[PDB]
């Protein structure tokens, strides 16, 4: 089989993932009662979900989640809200307060209050799991919960599984738009969990999905609904493969494969490309060419980076809808044409090419249109390391005078580890120059 | 689930507590005789944080009211909310502190300071989890300085991990209904610093001010400012209450805008804030909220922000609005504004939001700074301290009741420590 | 003008157990602490002789191990593990005693993590005394030494700071709320209901010391059976004046501090937790507030405004780390491996005193 096991840790996480599995059942016709009126209408039997649900007998659809948050707000919204007879009741939750944005609470005190039931609920999904493919982790980086919480939980996983995938949707902080005063802090404190413990971490900033709704949908005053239902689209787009039939089906192990080429270089940059209003979904062909084209443009990737400032280092295009392999061909020999998009001189292949036949699905209230195609790029490049960059100035500005350091080092956590992450931080960075340069 | 225990000292601190349950309460849909008359499920979710249920359906205040004397007892008991609140809780002496900082805190409050604390820990043990205290007093005075920095020192001796809020009211120097304020303020000062995570600085000038012009009320009386006060001490405490898009508790927002243990002393202020006749000529959105709160005149602690530098600024928003409008509107205030604000922290703001507005505003906002104007009031409180104290006018009243003038000098020099510590993050470097 | 603060750093030698238990690998561990100078030190130095291996992928052809966790530390002081008691006491306290003998004040830190080396430094065995009994030896043969044509007074308190709170540990029994801390008019600092000793010789002082230590406030089950959950400040006050000489009302007055700090905690290694995580919290909130100020102090531009008031150790000492007083920290660390993470956040703690930047 080809299950996969979602972890949603946090405020953020959990609400990507509200979107996420409001997204699968529309997409599998799973109702939020977890019914599916096509087995008793059709018959079923000749349908694949359980890459992300289990069918019980009487015909429930549990999905393969876990939701795990120290205090009990956001959950108890999911258990309060349509879907509260979708999830098995076990959605974990501290009897207490939050971590308070910072990661000593999530990662020492507060966090080891629910670790074993995290991992026992963990244990009994992965054993229901005869094919499992890896787990898919959604955090933020800025929070408490969502840096010293998912660094726990992913040393246990590490520690009890090792070989399973890892994958992580994590929300970046933004260059200028923040929401807290300690989020380079909790940032940095999560290098390790996310460079050691990870196998592809994928990042995003609020601030690029806010100009994307802005220039593209025309939504002058977007919320967090509409970035969680674009973060749920890619990571459907990523996981089409395991679910629905395609001319070129690309799973978890054979996308890794191209597109990590060393063990440390595996933080690519994800592109939803035809994210079309419904006004411009007409006077627009939106054709493989122009979504590929639409795919390198700087104004659409989701974090804010330029990628002309970097060498991509390689590429996975995973289509959806009607979609040939000759356009795609097309399509990638304009994109070598091109010289603004420079690629290593190591990879003289450069792209790896999924193609899936299902189309996206449209939720009712969105933002996105109908479209026919669809594609989401993601690409290792080495522009990603200017976001971490500017991350690091603001540690050094705040760690100089030690500012809010006694809340944690008051909350178990040595001084030494701040310099010890942005030392780990500053390696990594390093290394994202010295794979750009050319060989002799 | 994070329950938090009011304290409410003496006559400033009973009143606002007062007219703060009446605001709860009506938040909440509890009436006065304590049943549940709302009209959504969201209320009655969280009432624990304030509230414990009683057999008949009933919502009795986690709230405990201390006084050196009965009258404002009796005020209370017969108020409009009066029958609420239990009636053991009601902790009250006979002989009154006088103004005088050292009878309610050596002489007369340390008798009635046992009482206290066994209702304090019959209410904090009775809770799933126990966040915080809250804390309403005035400094000026006599019990509420006294009474309310000993129980301060004796709840951080039994519960030291837990949060300590206090909204103390500080002296003005226009205002002065009272001779004494200068030794009280100070030596109540003297014991904040020390044993509290978060102290809310507020003077009846600036609220005053506030009705005077936002306003536009003839003639303001303790009422508004104590529903001013109230609706801060409500903002602060919103998340713990509704669910919203960006949580933030009480911790999250000391964490967040206290970069040093001793730098905790904030000014609030409430956005939506206008005089009535004159609520159709403005619309009500983010950007007309964020320039009130920024303003100097909707502060309620008597400080210019422009004579000095936000350390950390704290804004909970309330109402259904967009997270790309906070946003853009905080780094528009930052950018705009950057010289008063630190350079040596990136982002000064602190966001949060929740999705249940007060009752009758279709949005709202709090406000909560860290700056270095806050100094001028413990400047202010030394400029008279001195001029009482190089002559010891009215020391004796102190000294009668066991104290010695080593105390005046200690919480003096803590006062002026801290007001170099603010000082020091105030010019550019 | 000059740097009051200094720094002295001393490397222990394996001890036997050690030394045959996992060294047999080099025939694990492996000596992560190297010395090359009195002023020099190389942490996780890449001297290990199976290596060309590593960098042939550090370099730019396998990016799986290309961080690099080899650090450089400068100090003021360093000693080897071939250096005994002596040199150290000659090179960190012995000077300090002439300040005391002449009018300023003088303190000295301890500081280390487990196994560290810091109690045979400080205390040390019988037939190897440890530093403090050399200095109170010393300092009775120069009071012997000037007994003609001045008299000499010595003067001897011990108090431990536990969870911000003061405690006597020659006197138990008196409550924290008595021990008050109180600045005088003369610039001096003061602990309320002290109880003051006075002993003739450093024996008597050796015994106090001792019957202190019973007292203090340890904890089991953790790295170390007898681990220190509080700093323990020993003041020894030197109050002198002409003998013969002018019959004045002013006696000269000096203080000697000797402060055994509690080692640093990473609640990690802590699982049951309970109120030690509230001890932990203290003492490391303690120890930045110390780093603090010493970092303060030592920077010329910082120091407008010194956070004394942060931790009741910085409030105590606010007079005897200043430009006139003499400051010294002994900061011992161990070379195994099996101590790696500890020691490289002692390293890091020492540093921020100042921060020589030895790129240079
Ligand atoms: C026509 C209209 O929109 O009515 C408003 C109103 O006119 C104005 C002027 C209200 C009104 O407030 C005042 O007149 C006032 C006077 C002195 C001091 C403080 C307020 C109002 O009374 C106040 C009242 O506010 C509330 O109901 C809030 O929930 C408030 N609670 C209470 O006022 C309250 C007090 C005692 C018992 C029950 C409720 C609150 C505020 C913050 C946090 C929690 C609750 C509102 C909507 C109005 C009136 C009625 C005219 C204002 O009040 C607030 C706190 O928002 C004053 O300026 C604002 C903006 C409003 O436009
Ligand atoms: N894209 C997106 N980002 C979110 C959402 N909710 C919160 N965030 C981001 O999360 C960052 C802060 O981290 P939080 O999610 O609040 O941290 P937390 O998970 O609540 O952990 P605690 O602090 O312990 O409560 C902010 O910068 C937000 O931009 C969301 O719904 N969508
Ligand atoms: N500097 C040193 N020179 C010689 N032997 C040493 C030195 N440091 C430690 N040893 C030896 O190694 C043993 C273990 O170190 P030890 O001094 O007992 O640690 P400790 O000081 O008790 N640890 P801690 O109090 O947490 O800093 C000692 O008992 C000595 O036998
Ligand atoms: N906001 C408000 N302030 C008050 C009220 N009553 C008194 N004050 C202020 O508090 C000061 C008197 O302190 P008070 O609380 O009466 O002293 P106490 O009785 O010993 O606690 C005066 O300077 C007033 O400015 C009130 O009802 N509301
Ligand atoms: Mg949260």
């Amino acid at each position: 089989m080809r299950e996969c096991i979602s972890i949603h840790v946090g405020q953020a996480g959990v609400q990507i993932g509200n979107a996420c599995w409001e997204l699968y059942c529309l997409e599998h016709g799973i109702q939020p009662d977890g019914q599916m009126p096509s087995d008793k209408t059709i018959g079923g039997g000749d349908d694949s979900f359980n890459t992300f649900f289990s069918e019980t007998g009487a015909g429930k659809h549990v999905p393969r989640a876990v939701f795990v948050d120290l205090e009990p707000t956001v959950i108890d919204e999911v258990r309060t809200g349509t879907y509260r007879q979708l999830f098995h009741p076990e959605q974990l939750i501290t009897g207490k307060e939050d971590a308070a944005n910072n990661y000593a609470r999530g990662h020492y005190t507060i966090g080891k209050e629910i670790i074993d039931l995290v991992l026992d609920r963990i244990r009994k999904l992965a054993d229901q799991c005869t094919g499992l493919q890896g787990f898919l982790v959604f955090h933020s980086f800025g929070g408490g919960t969502g840096s010293g919480f998912t660094s726990l939980l992913m040393e246990r996983l590490s520690v009890d599984y090792g070989k399973k995938s890892k994958l992580e949707f994590s929300i970046y902080p933004a260059p200028q738009v923040s929401t807290a005063v300690v989020e380079p802090y909790n940032s940095i404190l999560t290098t390790h969990t996310t460079l050691e413990h990870s196998d592809c971490a994928f990042m995003v900033d609020n601030e690029a999905i806010y100009d994307i709704c802005r220039r593209n949908l025309d939504i002058e005053r977007p919320t967090y609904t509409n970035l969680n239902r674009l973060i749920s689209q890619i990571v459907s787009s990523i996981t089409a493969s395991l679910r629905f039939d395609g001319a070129l089906n690309v799973d978890l192990t054979e996308f890794q494969t191209n597109l990590v080429p060393y063990p440390r270089i595996h933080f690519p940059l994800a592109t939803y490309a035809p994210v079309i209003s419904a006004e411009k979904a007409y006077h627009e062909q939106l054709s493989v060419a122009e979504i590929t084209n639409a795919c390198f443009e700087p104004a659409n990737q989701m974090v804010k980076c330029d990628p002309r400032h970097g060498k991509y280092m390689a590429c996975c295009l995973l289509y959806r809808g009607d979609v040939v392999p000759k356009d795609v061909n097309a399509a990638i020999a304009t994109i070598k044409t091109k010289r603004s998009i420079q690629f290593v001189d190591w990879c003289p292949t450069g792209f790896k090419v999924g193609i899936n036949y299902q189309p996206p699905t449209v939720v009712p209230g969105g933002d996105l249109a109908k479209v026919q195609r669809a594609v989401c790029m993601l690409s290792n490049t080495t522009a990603i390391a200017e976001a971490w960059a500017r991350l690091d100035h603001k540690f050094d500005l705040m760690y100089a005078k030690r500012a809010f350091v006694h809340w944690y080092v008051g909350e178990g956590m040595e001084e030494g580890e701040f310099s010890e992450a942005r030392e780990d931080m500053a390696a990594l960075e390093k290394d994202y120059e010295e794979v750009g340069v050319d060989s002799v | 689930m994070r329950e938090i225990v009011h304290i409410q000292a003496g006559q400033c601190g009973n009143q606002i507590g007062a007219k703060f349950w009446e605001v709860i309460s009506d938040e909440h849909g509890i009436d006065p005789t304590g049943s549940y008359h709302g009209d959504s499920d969201l209320q009655l979710e969280r009432i624990n944080v304030y509230y414990n249920e009683a057999t008949g359906n009933k919502y009795v205040p986690r709230a405990i009211l201390v006084d050196l004397e009965p009258g404002t007892m009796d005020s209370v008991r017969s108020g409009p909310f009066g029958q609420i609140f239990r009636p053991d809780n009601f902790v009250f002496g006979q002989s009154g502190a006088g103004n005088n900082w050292a009878k309610g805190h050596y002489t007369e409050g340390a008798e009635l300071v046992d009482s206290v604390l066994d209702v304090v820990r019959k209410e904090s043990e009775s809770c799933d989890c126990l966040q915080g205290f809250q804390l309403t007093h005035s400094l000026g005075g006599g019990t509420g300085s006294g009474m309310g920095t000993l129980l301060i020192s004796k709840i951080r001796e039994e519960y030291p991990d837990r949060i300590m809020n206090t909204f103390s009211v500080m002296p003005s120097p226009k205002v002065s209904d009272t001779v004494v304020e200068p030794y009280n303020a100070t030596l109540s000062v003297h014991q904040l610093v020390e044993n509290t995570d978060e102290t809310y600085c507020i003077d009846n000038e600036a609220l005053y001010d506030i009705c005077f012009r936002t306003l536009k009320l003839t003639t303001p009386t303790y009422g508004d400012l104590n529903h001013l006060v109230s609706a801060t001490m409500s903002g602060v405490t919103t998340c713990l209450r509704f669910p919203g898009q960006l949580n933030a508790d009480l911790r999250k927002l000391a964490v967040n805008m206290v970069p040093f243990p001793r730098l905790h002393f904030f000014m609030p202020g409430f956005a939506p804030l206008t005089s009535r006749g004159s609520q159709q000529y403005r619309a009500l959105t983010v950007p007309e909220l964020t320039q009130q709160m920024f303003d100097s005149k909707n502060m309620m602690a008597a400080c210019d922000p422009r004579h000095g530098r936000y350390l950390t600024v704290a804004a909970i928003f309330r109402g259904r609005m967009s997270m790309k409008e906070v946003d853009e509107q905080m780094l528009n205030v930052q950018n705009k504004n950057s010289s008063y604000f630190v350079e040596w922290i990136p982002n000064n703001v602190k966001t949060a939001v929740c999705d249940i507005p007060p009752r009758g505003l279709k949005m709202s906002a709090t406000f909560i700074g860290n700056s270095t104007a806050i100094q001028e009031l413990f400047k202010r409180i030394s400029e008279q301290f001195t001029a009482m104290f190089r002559r010891k006018a009215f020391l004796h009243w102190y000294t009668g009741e066991g104290m010695d003038e080593m105390e005046f000098t200690e919480a003096e020099s803590n006062m002026n420590d801290l007001v170099s510590e603010y000082q020091q993050y105030q010019d550019a470097t | 003008k000059q740097s009051s603060i200094s720094v002295a750093v001393r490397v222990r030698p394996f001890t036997e157990a050690e030394s045959n238990r996992l060294v047999k690998i080099d025939n694990g561990l492996r000596k992560i602490i190297n010395v090359v100078d009195d002023r020099m030190l190389i942490f996780d130095p890449p001297e290990t002789n199976p290596l060309t291996k590593m960098q042939r992928n550090a370099f730019p052809n396998s990016f799986k191990g290309s961080r690099i966790r080899e650090h450089r530390f400068v100090f003021d002081r360093l000693f080897d593990e071939d250096c005994t008691q002596d040199q150290v006491y000659r090179n960190t306290t012995q000077p300090l005693l002439d300040s005391v003998l002449d009018g300023y004040n003088a303190t000295v830190f301890a500081y280390g993590a487990t196994g560290c080396g810091k109690t045979h430094t400080i205390s040390g065995t019988p037939e190897d005394p440890g530093v403090i009994f050399l200095t109170m030896k010393e300092l009775y043969n120069r009071i012997e030494e000037l007994k003609d044509t001045k008299i000499i007074d010595i003067s001897l308190s011990y108090l431990e700071i536990y969870n911000e709170t003061i405690r006597d540990l020659l006197n138990p029994m008196t409550q924290c709320k008595n021990l008050v801390i109180r600045e005088d008019a003369n610039n001096k600092i003061s602990v309320s209901n002290l109880s003051r000793h006075r002993p003739n010789s450093v024996e008597e002082v050796m015994q106090l010391i001792l019957e202190g230590n019973k007292n203090r406030t340890c904890s089991p089950t953790e790295a170390n059976a007898t681990s220190s959950r509080s700093h323990a400040v020993l003041q020894i006050n030197v109050i002198q004046k002409d003998r013969t000489g002018d019959i004045t009302e002013e006696h000269t007055f000096a203080t000697l501090s000797i402060i055994d700090l509690a080692g640093s905690e990473r609640a990690a290694a802590t699982k049951n937790r309970g109120a030690r995580l509230n001890e932990g919290a203290n003492i490391n909130k303690s120890l930045l507030a110390l780093g603090n100020c010493i970092n303060a102090l030592c920077d010329p531009r910082r120091r407008n405004h010194v956070p004394y008031r942060d931790s009741k150790l910085t409030r105590l000492l606010k007079f005897s780390l200043g430009g006139n007083c003499k400051t010294v920290m002994i900061v011992c660390v161990s070379p195994s491996s099996q101590h790696y993470d500890e020691t490289l956040n002692t390293l890091k703690y020492a540093d921020r005193a100042k921060e020589i930047k030895t790129k240079l």
